[PDB]
């Protein structure tokens, strides 16, 4: 989920 | 009987004095003492002082920045945007009110005050919704197949801007109305007076029920489906230490989130609840201002937890404050 | 003739009118509008609200973090202690004062709300001072074989309090005096009034000389040595790029510690000076609170300056902000 | 001098 989280700001 | 009444308004004081005027028309230091104007002007300064950066450096960055300019930042703007009008619609204005300790506008001012510092804070909200809606969808996947893009991201932020108006208008044309509230230097929606002639007792209700347990709902929802969806990837996948990082920090975020959204809106809930549930009982105009108080600081606090808090911007901002350096 | 005089105090108004009254029994809202009490009042709680924070934060992280308590970071720990007494003995005082619009506690009040206002912000000054001399001595090495232990901190630190001393003491026995200044809400040393019973003139000077120009000069030449030693460095070692950020990035501050030394102590020295040197000449009470208006608010920037930009310190606000994590 | 510098909070 990493990459999708990032794209969130969220991690 | 508690307050005083007027065609446009509601003085919560007593006229047996004699002494109670029109907000629209002389100073109310009957209602409070004039230091407590000047706290209440001290306030709205600070607000300005904080919220004024922090939410315009958010634009500005986004435009020095190509890597902010992704879909699901939008709402995000939308978020800054929003928190501007309660800067400029309502916290300036009631500074300037403030200080003369009465709506000095009128009512047109106080319609006008009153429906963007309420169409501010509106957005804000259903931003902070709409937000939690898109991370749901990107990251719990619930719909296979499915990737957001710009168009979503634009429809998203369109939604925000139609549930505000559902709320700030209908008071400018019949169903609920504004009226200076607290201190009767600002504007707000009116929920604490039973006024028949525009039902405030049915708008509250709307109000409290699809602009408060709606989004409460929803954001719960989806934050919890995620920090399921994230803490169950994580045990999937002890080997990974990072993959333990992220879903640690996420659920800290995603706790704040929360946290910090009941601290904004409980409040008006909780006194706009409490008053439906015992109309026969007197509310002190400070006390008034108790649920607004809350309501308004967020447009300081909500740009440091969604945006100051958010690792991308952070960056750029530290960037752009430290001269393109560092 | 400008002004009005009293026993302990001159009011920056004429009397022709026959309004004047005491700083110390009464409004001076013939001196300004009072909704310009009231926006004195909005700042004197900015400067609450960020100066308390930031530097209170200051000496606990020191507590939470045992790589703080560092030799080197004693005069930091000056640094905020003094901004500390420059919010609770003047930011807070003054939002009272200015409240009432005239300082209500007497001159025993001006002496002590003058003495603790004026102290704090010498040994402020004087730290910035002892900082740059002990940063030139560990970087420049102009001493060889020397190395800079506790016991140099130490002394660093009380000569920085002896030096505000020297300064702040002076007025409460005879040579110059404390009133009311600016609106006459505050009370600052006696700068503007050429007093003979305690030779104002003299002490102005003195001042002027050993409380600026020293101070100046010093931070100047030591850094200007500091930014030759690593330019130097630098160059003498062009096959690092570590070093050559570093060179970068400690030119980048001391340009800053010097800039936003002149912003704290250029008002006031412009204006003690143009003031000496045009005595025949009328100074409004907003504008005699200019110089002290830049002089108070680096109790909020000199924190962010020498600590929040400071790497080290940094790290632990963030780490203990948020919550023993990150 | 990077270890001086890191002493003194300025690198
Ligand atoms: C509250 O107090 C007074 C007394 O009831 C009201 O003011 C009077 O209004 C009439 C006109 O309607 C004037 O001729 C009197 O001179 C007023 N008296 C005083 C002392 O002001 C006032 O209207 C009431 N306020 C509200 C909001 O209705
Ligand atoms: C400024 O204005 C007035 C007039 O010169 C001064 O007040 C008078 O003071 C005497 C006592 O010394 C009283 O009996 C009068 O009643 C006062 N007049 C008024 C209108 O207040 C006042 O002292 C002057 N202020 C200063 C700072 O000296
Ligand atoms: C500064 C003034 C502002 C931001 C006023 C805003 C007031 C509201 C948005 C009130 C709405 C609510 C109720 C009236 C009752 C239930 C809770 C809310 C948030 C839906
Ligand atoms: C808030 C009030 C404060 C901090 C007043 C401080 C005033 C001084 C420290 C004044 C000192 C100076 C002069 C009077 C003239 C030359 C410049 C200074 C800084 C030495
Ligand atoms: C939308 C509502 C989201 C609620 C999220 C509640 C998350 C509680 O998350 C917590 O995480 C810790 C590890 O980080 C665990 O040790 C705790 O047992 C657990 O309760
Ligand atoms: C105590 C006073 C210290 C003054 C320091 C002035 C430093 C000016 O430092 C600047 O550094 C740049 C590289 O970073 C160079 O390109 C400029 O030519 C140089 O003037
Ligand atoms: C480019 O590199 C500029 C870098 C340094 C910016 C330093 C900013 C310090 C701000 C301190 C607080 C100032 C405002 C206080 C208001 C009451
Ligand atoms: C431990 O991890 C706590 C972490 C989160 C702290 C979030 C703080 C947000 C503060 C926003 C500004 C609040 C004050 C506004 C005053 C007008």
């Amino acid at each position: 989920i990493l990459e999708n989280l990032k794209d969130c700001g969220l991690f | 009987m508690c307050g005083t009444e007027g065609p446009n308004f509601y003085v919560p004081f007593s006229n047996k004095t004699g002494v109670v005027r029109s907000p629209f028309e002389a100073p109310q230091y009957y209602l409070a003492e004039p230091w407590q104007f000047s706290m209440l002007a001290a306030y709205m300064f600070l607000l300005i002082m904080l919220g004024f950066p922090i939410n315009f450096l958010t634009l500005y960055v986004t435009v020095q920045h190509k890597k902010l300019r992704t879909p699901l930042n939008y709402i995000l703007l939308n978020l800054a945007v929003a928190d501007l009008f309660m800067v400029f619609g309502g916290f300036t204005t009631t500074l300037y009110t403030s200080l003369h300790g009465y709506f000095v506008f009128g009512p047109t001012g106080c319609n006008l005050e009153g429906f963007f510092a309420t169409l501010g804070g509106e957005i804000a909200l259903w931003s902070l919704v709409v937000l939690a809606i898109e991370r749901y969808v990107v990251v719990c996947k619930p719909m296979s197949n499915f990737r957001f893009g710009e168009n979503h991201a634009i429809m998203g932020v369109a939604f925000t801007w139609v549930m505000a108006l559902a709320c700030a208008a209908p008071p400018l044309v019949g169903w609920s109305r504004y009226i200076p509230e607290g201190m009767q230097c600002s504007c707000g929606i009116d929920y604490y007076t039973p006024h028949e002639e525009t039902n405030n007792e049915s708008f509250v209700i709307y109000m409290f029920v699809v602009h408060f347990i709606i989004p409460l709902i929803v954001i719960f929802f989806c934050y919890g489906q995620l920090v399921f969806t994230v803490k169950e990837a994580a045990a999937q996948q002890q080997e990974s230490a990072t993959t333990q990082k992220a879903e640690k920090e996420v659920t800290r975020m995603v706790i704040i989130y929360v946290i910090a959204f009941l601290i904004c809106w409980l409040p008006y809930a909780g006194v706009a609840f409490y008053i439906f549930t015992h109309q026969g009982s007197c509310f002190g105009p400070i006390f008034m201002t108790i649920p607004a108080f809350f309501a308004k600081t967020s447009a300081v606090y909500n740009p440091v937890i969604y945006i100051m808090m958010n690792k991308q911007f952070r960056n750029c901002m530290v960037t752009t404050l430290c001269c393109g350096k560092n």
